[PDB]
């Protein structure tokens, strides 16, 4: 066996997790100007 | 504009998040039991890079956000163009 | 007086506007993938 | 495969294709008299610079695929490590 502690390994994926949706907000702008720029 | 403010709030509101983040796993790492063949330091290392890739990630979509400011004052000077001024 | 074709300049708007959709559709993918990855 | 490139080769392709469309446009255009000497040359130059803003756009999205690709590669080895392979 291998025993590992999930509650640890969680806390970090959680943190990375919350990194991951910065970066989508950031995406969301992004996407939000491509809709609204028009050439006239 | 309130959006390309925002973005920009966002975007050092990342940095510090990054940093602060990266000391919080830190620590939970050096309090791993291990050994198999995977000391902490190498579970450091491999963090480490994954921190590395998330501060490109971001200075890439900061760069996508930029060039699609170019691209809007491009098509405004076209139009500018195309109507004679 | 400086007259000009709107419907012309209407259709090269239309053209860009769908690579406009196409950028968003791409950068999308990349979103949702940020969404879905997980450590664990 | 790679998909995601696949769809970026794709969107390249219609770059071509809608920016040839354009030069077809591009020959109705009328040459008027104007304070800023505006030909209908000066406007196809000011497209065709457009078109290399979305040039640069899809490459750079590419490359932000390639670094995504590179966090689950991380992902995976850490998780691999952290459970003992």
């Amino acid at each position: 066996s291998y025993y590992i502690d999930a509650d640890l390994l969680r806390e970090i994926k959680q943190h990375l997790k919350q990194q991951q949706e910065g970066l989508s907000h950031l995406i969301s702008i992004i996407k939000d100007d491509l809709e609204d720029i028009k050439l006239v | 504009s309130a959006p390309a403010d925002y973005f920009r709030i966002l975007v050092q509101q990342f940095e510090v998040q990054l940093q602060q983040y990266r000391q919080q796993i830190e620590e939970l790492e050096n309090h791993l039991a291990t050994q198999s063949h995977i000391t902490p330091q190498d579970l450091s290392m491999a963090m480490q890079k994954i921190y590395q890739t998330f501060v490109a990630l971001a200075a890439q979509l900061q760069s996508i956000h930029e060039n699609v400011k170019v691209l809007k004052e491009q098509y405004l000077g076209y139009r500018k163009m195309f109507l004679g001024d």
